[PDB]
């Protein structure tokens, strides 16, 4: 399967606020942290990301 | 637009948001056959409504 994140064009009226992301965690389900900081790494995939 | 036949007061009007309390009063008007809409987004989104 290849997941394709749809832009605003084929989105409904409700799907406008949801900002898409691949969130990076651990084997226990804990949020892995960005280098030297306490950020939970959230790589927000922009428009048309295969 | 479902009125209450017994007195004829306008309880609820067409194309309104659905709430618990008026459902009770409605079925008590003796009307036990109503007509929901199918607006599920995706294939048939809430357009005309």
């Amino acid at each position: 399967s290849s997941l394709v994140v749809l832009d605003s064009a084929e989105r409904t009226a409700g799907g406008k606020d949801l900002r898409p992301a691949l969130k990076i965690v651990d084997a226990q389900g804990n949020d892995v942290l960005i280098p030297g900081t306490d950020m939970p790494a959230q790589y927000f995939l922009p428009g048309k990301a295969i | 637009d479902y009125i209450d036949e017994s007195t004829g007061e306008l309880i609820c009007a067409a194309n309104m948001e659905l709430s618990l309390d008026l459902l009770a009063k409605l079925s008590q008007s003796g009307h036990k056959r109503i007509e929901t809409l199918f607006t599920n987004d995706l294939d048939h989104g809430p357009y005309i409504s």
